[PDB]
This record gives C-alpha cells, structure tokens and sequence, in this order.
RNA sequence: CCGAGCCUGGUGAUAGCUGGUUGUCCAAGAUAGAAUCUUAGUUCAACUUUAAAUUUGCCCACAGAACCCAAAUCCCCUUGUAAAUUUAACUGUUAGUCCAAAGAGGAACAGCUCUUUGGACACUAGGAAAAAACCUUGUAGAGAGAGUAAAAAAUUUAACA
C-alpha cells in the first residue's frame, strides 16, 4: 500500500459534497472556492489555482486544467488534510 | 557522494560493502535534515546523538556490462574491454531525530 | 551498448527491505557429469560446500542432477518466476562459490541499464515546485494593466 | 625566420604576457596634486 | 626614464624575472634580451618599456 | 573578407593573440609563489661541511641492497605436486 | 569553491582531501557496532606514517651529521694544542 | 641558443622585508622543506624532468619531504618553478613511535602529531 | 502537496505569460531577459528535452533606445537570394520600416540555433506600442521589471529635490549670460 | 568508442545542469549562484548541485532558506569589508576548528 | 593491339618500385653519423628490444681546461635517487614537420633552404573559433561526486590671440 495514494485506492464521486457533508458534521462554515492564480485563460491548455476556504481562511488549495478541475482537486486535497494521509505524513513505522 | 533520502526508499551503490543481504547498519554522516516546516544544517555534518538513519542491504549484483573501446584511426589500434562492477542496493528503513538541541 | 540495449528504474521485489527481508532465490538447479574433466569443479563443489551452502540458506532449494553432460551447468529460478543459467564449464570450486553465493544475493530481475541510481515514490516534501511557488500575490489577484 | 627584421617581429604568447605584466604604473597619491594642494 | 624605472610601484620587472628564471621564460627569451631587458625587441627600441 | 595569409598561427603573418586580466593575473600570481620558493630556497640551515658526509651509510645499504636484488636470480622452483595435480583432470566418482 | 577561503582559514583546498567529512566511518551496524576501516583509510593511515617516518629519519640523520661536525672541529682543537705542546 | 641557465647567488639573499613578510627568522631556520608539483614537466627540458622523477615529484599536488641544505637547494633551485616549497614546522615535537599512524598534514605546513578529527 | 499526479505535473510545466514594457529599455538585455524566460532556464525544472518555454509579450518596441550611436553605426544585413540582392540597412532604417524587427533578430540571436528557436519565437509576441489584443493581455500573470531606470528630466525634477541640491559657485554679477 | 568516451560529457554536462537550475532558483530569491555557493562553504555546508538542485526542485522551503543564509554571510562579509578586525566577527561568519 | 607477329616452354622470369598481408589482451619502444655507379636501398655505428653477470649510473663542490683575437660546456667528491656497464641474440628506425634561441644563404621574402640546443607532434585530454607543431596536462577503469590548471583585448588623436 504504501505507494498508492488515498484516492487512488478509493474512488469518489461528489468530493466537494463530501467535504462539505464532513464540515456540516464538523460543524463549521460552507467554504466558498475562489481561483487564486491563472495563466492563459484564453490559452489552449490554461492553468487554475482554486483554493476552498471557510470563514475567509483557507485550509487547501489545488491546481487544474479548469476550474471545475481545479476546484474537485482543492476538495481532494481538504479530504486528504482532514484524514490525515497527505503525502508529508509520518510513514509507517516498524 | 551525497544523497537525499527518505524513508522507504531505495539507493544504489557502486561498491560492494562486504555485508549480508538484508542487514541492517546506521548511516553516521549526515549532511542535513529536514522536514515540513523546519530543516536542520551541519557544519558540515550533524551530531551522533541527534539523528539516527538506518539502511538495510537489500541486494548485491555485477552491474550491466560496459564496453569500452579504444580506436585511433590509420594506425592499427583498436581495443576492447568489457567490465562489470559490483554493486549494492540499500532501502532506508527509518529516519529519527533526537529531542537533543 | 545502452540505446541498444534496453533500460529500466531501480525497483524492488514487493519492497524488501521494509518488512521482513526473504532470499528471493528459489532454487537451483546443478547439472553435473560424473566423468568429464571440465566438471571436476563442479563434483568436488558438490562434495564439500554445497552441504554448508544449504545449511546457511534454509529458504533456498538446491537440486542435482547429475546426468552425463559435456558442459556442467547450473540454473536459478527466483521469486519472480525470472530464469537464470551459467555454465560452469572449467570452472574452479571458489569460482562457483562465488558464482552461486552472488546469484543468491542478486534479486529475480534483469540486469540491464539502470537509469537512476535512486528511487523515491515520496519524492516531494514541502511541496514540488510549481512557477507560483516563489512570487507574491496581487491586491484581490488583479492581472497588470487591468482596471477591474 | 630571423631575430632582425624589417617589421616588428610577433613575438611568442608567454613573451608578450610578460611584457604586458611588466609596465611603468605611474605612482600618484589617491588626491590630485592640482584641485587639493 | 630612470627616475620611471625607480619609481615603477610594479613589484615584477623583466630584469627581475629573466635574470631569475622563475618560470621557464628563458626557452622563449633571448640570452641578449636579459641585457636587453625590455627596450628592445630586434632592431627596435621602446623606451616607454622598462 | 576577413582571412589572413597561410596558418593562422605561425609564419611572417600570423593571427594577433591578444593577453587579458586573467592572463595577467594568473601569471602573476605563479611568479608570487615563485618569489616565495625563493625565500624559502634562501636561509639554509647548514653548510656544505656540515651536510658533508651523513648519508652515506644509508646511500651505500641501499646500493648493496639493489646489488643483492640484482645478484638474486635464478629459476623459480619445481616440485613434484605441482607436477602430478594434472593427473587430478580425470577425476571421477565411483 | 571557496578553497582559497579553505586555505586561509586552515582546512583543506578540496573538502575531499581530510577532515571529519572522508575520514569517519560511513556506516555502522544498527546495534552500535564498529565497522571495519575503508580502504582508503587504511592506505591514507599507512602513508602518513610513512611520512611521519620519513621526516623522523631524516631529522636524525642531519642532527648527528651537525653533531658529527662539531666533535671533529672539537678534536681539531684539541690536536692543534697537541700540536702548540709538541 | 637555449641552455640551462645560471642563476645569481644574490637572488637568494631575503631582506627583511621579505623576512617581515613571510615570517622566516633567518636564526634557527628551518631544516625541512615540503614541495608540491604545480607545473607538468611536461614542454620541459629532460634535465627538468629527470630531476623532478629524482626528487620524487613524478605526481603533482602530492607533498614530498627534503632537507633545507644547500645540495639539494641545488636541484630545487633548477626546477624553483615546476614546484611550491614551503617549511614544515610542528608545534607538538618529532612523531613519537606511539604516535606514528595518528599524524596529519595541514594545508599550511603544519604537522600534527595527534589527530582526533573532532573539534574542542 | 498533497496534489494528485497529473494536475501537479500540469501545474509544475505549465506555461507563464510575462509581461514587459520597452519605454527607453535597451533591445540587447530586452532580448536577455526574454530569451532566458523562453529557454526556461528560470524553471529549476529545466532540461532542454522537456519544452518548459513560457510565452512572453513585449510593449513599446518603437520607444527603443540603443546605447550609443547604435542607430545610424549599428547594419543589418541581408542577402535576398539573387546578384546585387545585398543590401545593409541602419538600425533607424530598420525600426522606421519595422518597429518589432529590432528586438525579433536581437532575441533571434540570444536563442540557441536549434529547432527549438523557431518555436520559442512563435511563442513570443511583440506589439510596437501600448496596446494589446483582449484576449493576450487578458492571460497574463505578471509583468517583470525592467533592467535599467530611466533618468529624471528637468521638468520633472520636483522643486524640493532643487532646493536640496546645492549650488556649487557663485557666478559674478556682471555677466550677460 | 563514443559510448565509452560519452561518460566525461555525460559527466559534464549534468553539471552544468545542476548549475543551470541553481542559478535560476538562486535569482528567482534573489541571489545568483556564484555568491551563494561561496557563502555556503563560508559557512561550512558542503551540499554538492544536484542535491542543491534536488532541493531546489522538490523542497523550495529549504532551498530559500539556505539562500538567506547565503545572502546574510554576505552582508557580514561586507561589514567585515569595511572593517576586518577591530569588530565583532559574524554570528554565521564563524567557523568549527576541528583537530 | 608489329620500333618488330603469335603459341608453347624456360617461368612461380626479375623487380632497391606500387599495392596487399586474416584471432584476443598486456608491456617496453620514434635518437648523433660514416661508406656506397650511393641518396626511392643497403652494411656498420647510434637508438630501441629480450634474457643474463656485476657494480656503480644520473644530478653534481671547491679546484682545474691558450696565446692568437656571450649564453653555456667538460671534469666533478658530496647529496637526492636507482639506475648503469658488460655478456649472448636478432629485428626494426637510417626520404621529418612546427615553435623558441644562436647563426649562414636568399630580399634582415617565403608555410623557403642548410647546421646546433631545447620543446612539441607523428599517444590520450581541456583551451585558444575551426587548427599537428602554441598554452595547460600525462600511465590508463566505474560514479548522476568535489578543488583546480591554461583559458574571453584594449584603443578615438590636434581651435586660437
Ligand atoms: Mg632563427
Ligand atoms: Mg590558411
Ligand atoms: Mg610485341
Ligand atoms: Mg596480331
Ligand atoms: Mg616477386
Ligand atoms: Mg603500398
Ligand atoms: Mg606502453
Ligand atoms: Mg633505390
Ligand atoms: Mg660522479
Ligand atoms: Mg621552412
Ligand atoms: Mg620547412
Ligand atoms: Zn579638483
């Protein structure tokens, strides 16, 4: 296991309901998404950072093709900090 | 030579060290470390006490086959050598630091 | 030669090394002469250290055949299911010893060009490098020369 | 060809950096002896 | 021109150097030019040379 | 345009190499150590008297030592064992 | 890099050269055991004292050639007065 | 024509601003000179070479041990700059026989006659 | 990071549209810059196999300056193809005919002399004044300084800057000037 | 024989490789790469390019870091200028004597 | 296909001349000249090579080596080093180019020719643009290590009582 990231093991549809759903069980504000970087809108192969933040802080952020990419990638990357399997996490000990 | 390593990770080294596969042995040198938010710096190298890297010796193989060739033209020189050096395979198990500072 | 010869990554048999470390050799397989000069090694090898060899390495299974043949021969079969034989023809007992020993401690996988000498699957901390790594951002993100 | 000649014979690489190292620097203090004195 | 060269704040003179040998230059150098130090070169003279 | 007469490097015309800083400095600071060498070469510490005849025992060991290595040669040894292990070639189990 | 700096303060030109950087081990056993010394070492360490030697042996050999010196000036001294006594 | 020159007696005689400079006392000289090959012998005469393969400077940057007397001063003086010499002064006394194997070069001339690689 | 596979790779090769202004800025180190940001050498990802350029737009080439005299010593030359097709024209010549000809053979010239160059040069944009299609300055990200200041003028020297400068002599009063 | 005489360039040039990177993350903070690497071995951090690079790369963190070490080496390299001794030797200037 | 036919044979004519000369790996190794119907060759010397015997071989410290009309050299104990001489057996090199220096010839021309000292090339590598001969640099391999070597030209010029 140890390779395989989280959301490559378990698949998800809806990652930004799911966030959202664990917040309201958190109980905590819906955070809003909002691009924090761009380059070549207009371009071909355009380039987003959306970032998720809940009352006006952010807790993760995420590229993408498009904004709607970048803003799923950004609630994957909450899920991952929430849960705890980031790729900085403390690797298994033996 | 100096590496950046991790644990769970693999390394290879042109040398045999006269080890058992699979033994485990402590790494002394270390040129720095860090994590996240912090990193630690040597001047060079940082204290015993402070870190402890260990390394277990996974496999030892005569690398692939290297041809040599020496050729000078019109004068009837031409040479061939073919080597294989031995080599080793370390994986780093665990990376510690200490609360000394 | 490399562009030739084909490539690979440095990888490991199902990650070694962070768990119990096993012999990823099988089995080998001798083939010996009982007459034939070029196998005089090979029987006094088979007389004295293949007993301790066996001894040392529980995991590892030796067979002998020991059938007429022109040229001695060994064979290795790894976890992997990879095939690996030498021929042993002329070969010294220290020679083969050597030979056999290193075949344990090599891993069931071709040898062929490495192309790093290294192999992290955790590459990046502190995160990888993208181009906004390493400039600031703008009062509400506007684009220069923008009005709104 | 000869040591004398007509032209100024080029003279060898290492001849000619010690001939640019070797100079006449002309020593005056860091002030002028004019605007100061 | 002798005043020039006692007061050359230069350290390294070709008199100093050929008369030494301090780094091989005699293979390029003439046995007349460590008498003929700088000033000359052939028939010529520079006297701006020292 | 631009060519110059024969080899661009030897002949009544050649190409003009022109000396830099580097150069200069370089040179300059062999000569440096050079002038060092001959500080250090200066101040000996003894004389031609006193240096006179102190090695020369150790010379003369080491000469009659070449002698000896000289004089020292002869046929390697043979021996009946290295002469019968070739009858080991037709070795044969029972 | 820097080793004109290395110099001036006192270490090594090449960082490669000597110091704790090459000369410590590079690695132990984990359970704190001493592994044998490199090759490099053990050829570094030889030749070193191979130098130490050398220097020894030849301060003593120059040492008593002075010493040499001044006992033969000394008896030639001393037959000069045997001489003036004659 | 080129030959192997002569060098003046009056070259090697320092003065005490090369003295003050290097920091040579001329009383109590040293006796034991260090001398490292910088130059290849190479585009060099055969007398030249043959005297660095006699003084055993046939590898550079390698730091060989000679005495400070004036015949070998002679060969010193013929390849002066194929060659840096420097004095070899110790603080700590001759290498005793128990101290052989830990000695140390340093960069500056120094020899060390104990070396515990690790700092105060 | 925490980011998946792809998108980090998309993010870490993606291309950036640097902005720049050539209001009195030397053509040379213009062509400097902006060949080091196509080259993506400032990428510390770089490798030549990998096509990390970034696209680059340049403004006011026509308000170019040289450093000298350039403008009637400087030739650019060219051979049509045919006999007499010869022809040397001065960089004022040159700019006069074509503003964004200057800067285009100085980058030209920055670049390597691979196959790359022609696509580095593609990607570039050059505009001979202030003014930019919606689209081009709509997907840009930054604009990079410029290399040199541009001197003060007389007229725009405050008065206070005056006053705090000394004056240096004092003239005497008899004097048409 | 080119395979065999391919390894110096291959040597070569992945040093150049390693400098290219490292200069271009060094003036992307603000330095560039012949200060910075002087000022690391002034202070005793002997990280050859490709780790540099490395870090460079997949830890920008560190890298920035190491790069305002450089640049504060600097600065006291520079009040050492205007005064060698007769001053206060540098907090990062000072330097570990081994023996 | 006649300055004297063609076929066969001698005849595998001869050729100091051209061309060619077959498996792997390692090592040592370009060298003053003389005679010759001889200068496109050869014999001797010299150099090189192999195996042996013995001891001095190289660097060199004072002293020493012409009246006539300079760089250096010969000899040379010490010292630093480990080579040298002789014996036995051959082969091969004996059509050579540039740089620096002293000269001769020629035009104080030649990428010109002739002698001497040294270096390089005809062996690897980096540089000077590509470059035989210039500068750094030599003893052999693997490295995705590091310190260095030689190594990038500067110049804008004329008033006058
Ligand atoms: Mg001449
Ligand atoms: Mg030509
Ligand atoms: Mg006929
Ligand atoms: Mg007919
Ligand atoms: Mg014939
Ligand atoms: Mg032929
Ligand atoms: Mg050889
Ligand atoms: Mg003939
Ligand atoms: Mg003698
Ligand atoms: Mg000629
Ligand atoms: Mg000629
Ligand atoms: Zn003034």
């Amino acid at each position: 296991m140890t390779g395989k990231e989280l959301f490559e093991m378990w698949k998800i549809i809806n990652p930004m309901g799911l966030l959202v759903e664990e917040l309201k069980k958190r109980n905590v504000s819906a955070p809003e998404s909002r691009l924090t970087r761009q380059s070549g809108g207009t371009t071909a192969l355009p380039l987003y950072f959306v970032g998720l933040y809940c009352d006006k802080k952010l807790i993760a952020e995420g590229p993408g093709e498009t904004v709607l990419v970048a803003e799923e990638e950004a609630a994957r990357v909450a899920l991952r900090k929430l849960y705890g399997f980031t790729e900085n996490r403390r690797p298994w000990n033996y | 030579r100096q590496w950046k390593v991790t644990s769970e990770d693999l390394i290879l080294i042109g040398n045999e060290l006269d080890l058992a596969c699979g033994e485990r042995i402590r790494l002394e040198k270390v040129l720095l470390v860090g994590a996240d938010n912090f990193t630690l710096l040597g001047k060079p190298l940082l204290g015993k006490d402070l870190v402890r890297v260990e390394a277990t010796v996974i496999e030892k193989t005569e690398s692939w086959p290297r041809i040599i060739m020496r050729f000078r033209k019109r004068k009837n020189f031409k040479k061939k050598r073919i080597v294989t050096t031995p080599q080793t395979v370390l994986r780093i198990n665990s990376i510690e630091i200490a609360p000394c500072l | 030669t490399a562009r030739g010869t084909p490539s690979r990554f440095l990888a490991s048999v199902l990650h070694n090394g962070l768990g119990r470390y096993v012999q990823q050799l099988q089995r080998l397989s001798f083939s010996v002469s009982r007459d034939g000069a070029s196998s005089r090694g090979a029987r006094e090898f088979v007389e004295r250290e293949v007993i301790d060899f066996a001894r040392r390495n529980p995991g590892v299974v030796i067979y002998v055949n020991s059938r007429p043949c022109c040229v001695p021969r060994v064979v290795a079969e790894y976890l992997n299911g990879a095939v690996r034989e030498e021929s042993i023809h002329c070969k010294s007992v220290e020679e083969i010893s050597t030979l056999v020993q290193k075949l344990a401690d090599q891993s069931g996988l071709d040898v062929i060009r490495i192309r790093k000498p290294f192999h992290t699957d955790n590459p990046s901390i502190q995160g990888q490098w993208h181009p906004f790594t390493n400039k600031p951002t703008t009062f509400r993100g506007l684009r220069p020369r923008e009005v709104q | 060809s000869k040591a004398v000649t007509r032209h100024r014979r080029v003279m060898h690489f290492q001849r000619q950096k010690l001939m640019a190292v070797t100079e006449y620097i002309p020593p005056k203090p860091a002030i002028h002896p004019s605007c100061l004195p | 021109q002798e005043e020039r060269e006692r007061n050359n704040q230069n350290p390294w003179t070709f008199e100093r150097i050929a008369t030494a040998n301090m780094l091989g230059i005699r293979k390029v150098l003439s046995p007349y030019d460590l008498t003929h130090k700088g000033k000359y070169w052939g028939k010529f003279y520079m006297p701006k040379r020292v | 345009r631009g060519r110059i007469p024969g080899r661009q490097w030897i002949g009544k015309h050649r190409r003009p190499r022109f000396v830099s800083l580097r150069a200069k400095q370089n040179m300059i600071r062999r000569l440096e150590i050079e002038a060092e060498n001959h500080y250090w070469l200066s101040m000996p510490y003894m004389t031609r008297e006193q240096e006179r005849g102190h090695a020369a025992v150790r010379r003369r060991e080491a000469f009659e030592a070449i002698k000896a290595a000289a004089t020292s040669k002869f046929p390697p040894h043979r021996f009946i064992a290295d002469q019968l292990d070739h009858l080991n070639v037709t070795k044969k189990w029972s | 890099a820097g080793g004109q700096w290395r110099l001036q303060q006192g270490l090594a030109a090449n960082p490669s050269g000597y110091g704790p950087l090459t000369e410590l081990p590079d690695w132990s056993y984990a359970d704190g055991r001493p592994a044998p010394p490199m090759k490099g070492q053990l050829r570094r360490k030889a030749e070193r004292e191979t130098f130490a030697r050398r220097v020894v042996l030849l301060s003593q050999e120059m040492d008593a050639g002075l010493q040499a010196w001044q006992l033969r000036q000394q008896k030639l001294q001393e037959e000069q007065r045997k001489q003036e006594n004659a | 024509k080129f030959t192997r020159s002569r060098i003046p007696e009056k070259v090697f005689q320092a003065s005490p601003e090369d003295h003050e400079k290097y920091g040579g006392d001329p009383q109590n000289p040293h006796k034991l000179h260090i001398v490292t090959r910088i130059k290849s012998t190479r585009r060099r005469p055969y007398w030249e070479k043959d005297i660095i393969k006699m003084l055993g400077l046939e590898k550079a940057h390698t730091p060989q041990v000679h005495k400070n007397i004036p015949s070998v001063n002679a060969k010193l003086k013929v390849v002066k700059h194929l060659i840096r010499i420097k004095p070899l002064k110790l603080p700590q006394g001759l290498p005793a026989e128990e101290n052989m194997s830990n000695t140390c070069l340093k960069s500056t001339g120094e020899l060390v006659v104990q070396w515990h690689l690790k700092p105060v | 990071s925490s980011f998946s596979r792809a998108p980090q790779q998309w993010a870490t090769f993606a291309r950036i549209w640097y902005l720049l202004d050539g209001k009195m800025q030397p053509p040379g180190k213009l062509a400097a810059m902006a060949s080091i940001r196509l080259q993506g050498l400032h990428k510390p990802v770089y490798h030549a196999l990998s096509d990390c350029g970034d696209h680059v737009v340049i403004m006011n080439t026509r308000h170019i300056a040289f450093s000298g005299n350039k403008w009637e010593q400087k030739v650019y030359s060219s051979h049509t193809g045919y006999p007499g097709g010869f022809r040397q024209v001065t960089a004022a010549q040159l700019h006069l005919r074509d503003p964004v000809a200057i800067v285009k053979l100085a980058i030209y010239g920055m670049l390597p002399k691979n196959l790359h160059r022609r696509t580095m040069m593609e990607r570039l944009h050059l505009f001979p004044d202030e003014y930019i299609p919606e689209d081009i300055l709509k997907n840009l990200v930054e604009e990079l300084p410029q290399p040199r200041k541009i001197p003060k003028r007389l007229d725009e020297y405050t008065q206070e800057e005056i006053d705090a400068f000394p004056r240096l002599w004092t003239p005497p009063e008899d004097y048409r000037l | 024989v080119k395979c065999t005489k391919a390894r110096y360039l291959k040597k070569k040039n992945m040093r150049t490789l390693w400098i290219n990177r490292i200069t271009a993350a060094s003036q992307e903070h603000g330095l560039k790469y012949p200060a910075l690497i002087g000022n690391l071995v002034k202070c005793q951090v002997e990280l050859n390019r490709k780790v540099l690079a490395d870090l460079a790369i997949y830890e920008p963190k560190t890298f920035k870091s190491l790069a305002a070490l450089a640049s504060r080496r600097r600065h006291e390299g520079f009040a050492a200028a205007l005064g060698d001794g007769k001053e206060p030797e540098g907090i990062f200037s000072r330097v570990v004597q081994y023996h």
